[PDB]
């Protein structure tokens, strides 16, 4: 089985390479690949008490072009300045705001921040939301197995 | 041997993944 | 000051040790196993969170248990049941 | 009317007691990893 | 594709790697020197004694 599996996880890693290398590895990293094998690197800790999101993913400069994933703006410590930057996939932060899409009516979105989600609608934030607030769907294989009573 | 017609889908039914 | 009176069968111990040697192999065997499965649910997760970007409709399929249509809203699904339809129309 | 003639061991029915009981809880848990192992 | 400043590449060559610098080769490799991360979850299963 394990023999088998490989072969999906081979093309998984061209797909999100971030999040097979966190996986595979066991430390949060980013990673990218470079040609047939993946480099990785170590993605420094951020307190979830010091990351405040923007209200609004548009662009006050860029009419019909914005942002598909909310701004943020986040500090190393709390001496350290403000560094902004976008939110990315699963308690991500990127420095470069280069995540544009055209603007489309009825634009209702989930993003994971924190322990919970974060739901914006038409481009402008909503509210937070706790993770068992929206319902879950397993893609667990369960198996119950029991010991030997002595 | 049955056939399905699919609504577009609506922002109203979200569901997710079980954490680990 | 007593006398201790012993048993003329033995076969109750031997059945204890034969129980005991087998109950602790299969005990141990069997934990392994299911620690091995709740590390390959957890591992094969990530696979899942992949294949749902990629082709979230079959994906939904297969999770919910009904056929259903699924678009990304983010990093969650939204979901609508679909219609059944008879092959011969 | 007859006699019922009793063996002097019960080892066999102990035996048969601790078969079935290892017999059962194994015939458990490989069909549950069969099942599991097929979904 | 257009080329890229700062292009380092591993490419899978026989039973080793081939890894290329700016365009051009730089040495070949044994698959045995880059580190590896298992995918495999381990299931060690032993033999009842006779």
């Amino acid at each position: 089985l394990q023999n088998h599996e490989l072969t999906l996880w081979n093309e998984a890693r061209k797909l999100n390479p971030n999040a097979i290398a966190s996986a595979t590895v066991g430390r949060r990293a980013s990673a990218r690949m470079l040609g047939d094998v993946m480099a990785v690197s170590t993605c420094v800790p951020v307190a979830p008490d010091n990351v405040i999101v923007q209200n609004s993913m548009r662009v006050s400069s860029r009419p019909g072009t914005c942002y598909s994933r909310p701004l943020v703006s986040f500090r190393y410590e709390d001496q350290g300045p403000l560094i902004e930057g976008q939110l990315g996939e699963n308690n991500e932060l990127r420095l470069t705001r280069d995540a544009l899409e055209p603007c489309t009516v009825g634009h209702r979105r989930y993003f994971i921040f924190g322990g919970g989600y974060v739901y914006f609608e038409e481009y402008a934030y909503s509210h937070q939301l706790s993770r068992a607030d929206v319902t879950t769907v397993s893609t667990f294989i369960d198996l119950n197995i029991t010991m030997l009573e002595d | 041997a049955q056939f399905y017609v699919c609504p577009p889908p609506t922002g109203a039914t979200v569901v997710q993944f079980e954490q680990p | 000051v007593e006398r201790i009176k012993t048993t003329s069968s033995i076969e109750f111990a031997r059945l204890q040790f034969t129980y005991n040697h087998i109950q602790r192999h299969v005990n141990d065997m069997l934990g392994r196993i299911a620690v091995a499965w709740c590390e390959l649910q957890n591992h094969e997760l990530t696979l899942w969170n992949e294949a749902r970007k990629l082709n979230p409709n079959a994906i939904a399929s297969a999770t919910v248990g009904r056929r259903a249509s699924a678009r990304m809203l983010g990093d969650v699904m939204a979901v609508s049941t679909c219609v059944p339809v008879a092959p011969d129309n």
